RNA sequence: CUUUCU
RNA sequence: ACCCCCGCCGUUAGUUGCCAGCGGUUCGGCCGGGCACUCUAACGGGACUGCCCGCGAAAGCGGGAGGAAGGAGGGGACGACGUCUGGUCAGCAUGGCCCUUACGGCCUGGGCGACACACGUGCUACAAUGCCCACUACAAAGCGAUGCCACCCGGCAACGGGGAGCUAAUCGCAAAAAGGUGGGCCCAGUUCGGAUUGGGGUCUGCAACCCGACCCCAUGAAGCCGGAAUCGCUAGUAAUCGCGGAUCAGC
């Protein structure tokens, strides 16, 4: 059924379908369900109410999440805008920030490609 | 091959059935040297032609073959100015390779999730003379003789 | 700058870390087989004419 | 009970030097257990030929640590002299163990 | 697969040990 | 990145230290980027070398974690 | 009371003891079939006892350490092959035509520079 | 086939 | 051709090999014992178109036997006179010209890591002949005493405590991975893919902002096999899978 924020994970085994959540990766997955003691391997589809109700509790409950974070990460690169440091530029200007290449690739980063002229 | 005219690399016979043809097959089907994958893949394939049909293995799998050989094909060729497909009688052993090259494209063409059964239906289909193979086939011999003017090359 | 410099490598400096190797005749940085404190080319050229021990052409 | 590594560089300088010494451990005395010829170190070490760029193209050397083995059980006063300092070292090494 | 450090196969051609691949 | 020190540069904090022990200086400048912004020595102006010029850095409380270079950016319009 | 024959292939070594009687097969103290379990071409390593029939009228023992499991396979098919013309001056006539005594030297051959792999050569552009 | 120039 | 490596066999040699034989085995070649075998590394043998059929004047060509191996068995090393006014004065050497409180030196800091773009070489992919998790001996060149680190314990882990063995065929790096056996996923931008990014750490190092690798949580981008063009490879090759080294604090 329903577990965090507004997320409705569906039809597919639990482990996965928490994934479904921001906030939730294959790991946090496998602390919340032996956590419940709930089998991972059954599917969402027919598990027990008394389960989904552990479940939901400890989830929104153990750690930040789903709108929470996303407004918090949000909040730590305003953050870096600060007086205005290094990573502050890099993320006002839309380039990478961990010490990588930019005269190549890049690209995950940037706007497509903006190719331009020039030689004679 | 400028100078000699290449030894035909020759075959291990087969494992199980004893037969040279068979190992050509289950060679088409390896990816990256993976020869056991690919036999047992031919040979689960064989037990689905069994479960499947009172046939034995081998002979569908042999008349399949049998089914998509091309008779003629159409080599491309320059002529001082044009490239024209020219029509010509095909080699027993290119007769062979484009066969089983082809029952493993049909093959992997297929909708079917596992490999072993994407061989198995396409060889069965191919035996009856209705795979994607013979329809890839039917298409070369039709293309040659649709070509039957410059049949006046051959070279 | 190769002459204040080959003397500066041999100076122990402050941190061990901005230590380093140098071909001992050639007097040279890169490609410096420890193992001989020989530049890989003031090396292919001892090499040659037998004035390394044991040291062959290999060919296998 | 007594055991003689030996190394060099060079191969007939110990099929030779150390060959010489089961003479002279069975002339004058008793039990050898034969020379033993131990695994090779190979180093090889490989060279850009020229001193600027042809980065494909090298040269390839080896220098290879030939190892031998002896062992005499029977540790007379008639064998060490010879074995103590009879000596025809030339460009070989010499371990002594027990 | 080869590309993903939580993988086993992400370690091994990184060379690492981790968590998803320990020493036995 | 460390957890056993903030392996900040002495010639910096001494004379920070020692400046706050009644010290309200911004002709502070220095060579030290390398260093971590120490527990709340902040209200201060150190002005840091990009390798060219020394920039006026004001240090207030919310870049505490961070290096000092951090604020003095070596390259040009990037 | 003993039979010998030593296979090589390929950076494996096998060593062959054949035995008279029953019919099974030691390998690395070891039934075949669960040594070589699951890997097809195993059945090869004993074509040589259907040769000449011994089908099932020897025993095997067999140490076989070295390089490869195909490898492994053909360096016992030499050995079983190697051991039984040695009981038996006449059992060429029927291994020989087959080649089952043929040592086999295709290895591995080397990395050379300037390649990426002993032939793959890298890659042109021109451009 | 195709190829003017350099 | 004379040299090295790889194919077969023989001689010489027993802290690596073994129930091969027999004995004891806490059943680990571990224990006395044994080099038979395997290997290790030195020295020999072996192949000559020598032998048989066919063609040829001959060289040699096709085929056959024997043989581990034929007709250059397989891989190296090995580069004619010369060509390109090729490459390097920045490895070094060297003729000439130029700088000498500077075109020399030393330092701290930054830069060589810039990023609207274009190209070369590569990696990882885009999945079910696949991905994930667990179990399970395939074996094969090299490194290791400012070192390789078994084994215990703490930590999810990187790593941190301790701590035995090994100057190393003896001990360690070492898990090979693909494979095999079971279990999961069920064709989804997915349990495919792992970019980007937030956060918490570990290690080397004086120091990791500009600039390190690693671990863990979160975040999961493009990508559904690639236009015109275009690349490699003829066999243990290509394709694929891991393993080592050099340089090296770390990368
Ligand atoms: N000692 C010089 C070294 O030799 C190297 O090896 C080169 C050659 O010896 C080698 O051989 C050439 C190849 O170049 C070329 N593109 C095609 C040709 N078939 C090859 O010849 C081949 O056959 C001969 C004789 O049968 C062998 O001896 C030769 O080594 C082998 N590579 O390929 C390399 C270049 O393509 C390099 N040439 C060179 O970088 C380096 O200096
Ligand atoms: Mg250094
Ligand atoms: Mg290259
Ligand atoms: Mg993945
Ligand atoms: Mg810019
Ligand atoms: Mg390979
Ligand atoms: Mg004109
Ligand atoms: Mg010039
Ligand atoms: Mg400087
Ligand atoms: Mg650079
Ligand atoms: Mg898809």
């Amino acid at each position: 059924a329903r577990i965090a924020g507004v997320e409705i994970p569906r039809n597919k085994r639990v482990d996965v379908a928490l994934t479904y959540i921001y906030g939730i990766g294959k790991a946090r997955a496998k602390e919340a369900l032996e956590k419940t003691g709930i089998n991972p391997a059954t599917r969402v589809k027919d598990l027990t109410e008394a389960e989904v109700v552990r479940l939901r509790e400890y989830v929104e409950n153990t750690w930040k999440l789903e709108g929470e974070l996303r407004a918090e990460v949000a909040a730590n690169i305003k953050r870096l805008m600060d007086i205005g440091c290094y990573r502050g530029l890099r993320h006002r200007r839309g380039l990478p920030v961990r010490g990588q290449r930019t005269r190549t690739n890049a690209r995950t980063r940037k706007g497509p490609r903006k190719t331009v002229a020039g030689k004679k | 091959a400028r100078r000699r005219r290449a030894e035909v690399r020759q075959l291990q016979p087969d494992l199980v059935y004893g037969d040279v043809l068979v190992t050509a097959f289950i060679n088409k089907i390896m990816r990256d040297g993976k020869k056991n994958l690919a036999a047992r893949i031919f040979y689960d394939a064989c037990k689905i032609i069994q479960e499947k049909t009172g046939q034995e293995p081998l002979k569908v799998f042999k008349q399949a073959v049998e089914n998509v050989k091309p008779r003629m094909e159409v080599r491309s060729r320059r002529v001082g100015g044009a490239n024209y497909q020219v029509p010509m009688e095909v080699s027993p052993r290119r007769q062979q390779s484009l066969a089983l090259r082809w029952l493993v494209q049909a093959a992997n063409q297929r909708p079917e999730r596992r490999a072993a059964v994407r061989i198995a239906h396409e060889l069965m289909d191919a035996a009856e003379g209705k795979g994607g193979a013979v329809k890839k086939k039917e298409d070369v011999e039709r293309m040659a003789e649709a070509n039957r003017a410059y049949a006046h090359y051959r070279w | 700058a190769r002459k204040a410099l080959i003397e500066k490598a041999k100076r122990t400096p402050k941190f061990k870390v901005r230590a380093y190797t140098r071909c001992v005749r050639c007097g040279r940085a890169r490609s410096v087989y420890r193992f001989f404190g020989l530049c890989r080319i003031c090396l292919r050229e001892l090499a040659h004419k037998g004035q390394l021990p044991g040291v062959r052409k290999a060919s296998w | 009970k007594i055991r003689i590594k030996l190394r060099g560089f060079d191969h007939k300088t110990l099929d030779a030097s150390a060959q010489k010494i089961v003479e002279a451990a069975r002339r004058s005395g008793a039990q050898v257990s034969g020379p033993i010829p131990l695994p090779t170190r190979v180093r090889r070490f490989t060279v850009i030929r020229g001193p600027f760029k042809h980065k494909d193209s090298r040269e390839h050397f080896e220098l290879r640590t030939h190892n031998r083995l002896v062992d005499i059980i029977n540790p007379n006063r008639k064998t060490i002299e010879q074995l103590m300092t009879l000596d025809l070292p030339t460009g070989v090494e010499i371990e002594i163990k027990t | 697969g080869k590309g993903d450090r939580r993988t086993r196969r992400g370690k091994i051609w990184r060379g690492t040990y981790g968590k998803y691949r320990p020493r036995k | 990145s460390l957890k056993k020190g903030v392996f900040v540069d002495d010639h910096l904090l001494e004379k920070v230290l020692e400046l706050n022990a009644k010290g309200e200086k911004r002709l502070i400048k220095t060579w030290s980027r390398r260093s971590t912004i120490v527990p709340e020595m902040v209200g201060h102006t150190i002005a840091v070398y990009n390798g060219k010029q020394h920039v006026p850095v004001y240090i207030t409380e919310n870049m505490v974690g961070h290096k000092l270079g951090e604020f003095a950016p070596t390259r040009t319009y990037r | 009371e003993q039979y010998y024959g030593t296979g090589r292939r390929k950076e494996a070594v096998a060593r062959v003891f054949l035995r008279p009687g029953n019919g099974k097969v030691t390998v690395n103290g070891q039934d075949f079939n669960e040594y070589f379990q699951g890997l097809v071409r195993a059945v090869a390593a004993l074509e040589p006892l259907r040769a000449v029939d011994a089908l099932g009228r020897f025993d095997a023992y067999i140490t076989v350490r070295g390089g490869g499991k195909s490898g492994q396979i053909d360096a016992i098919k030499l050995g079983i092959a190697r051991a039984l013309v040695q009981y038996n001056p006449d059992y060429r006539a029927k291994l020989k035509p087959l080649g089952f005594l043929t040592r086999d030297a295709r290895v591995v051959e080397r990395k050379k520079y300037g390649k990426h792999k002993a032939r793959r050569a890298p890659q042109y552009s021109k451009r």
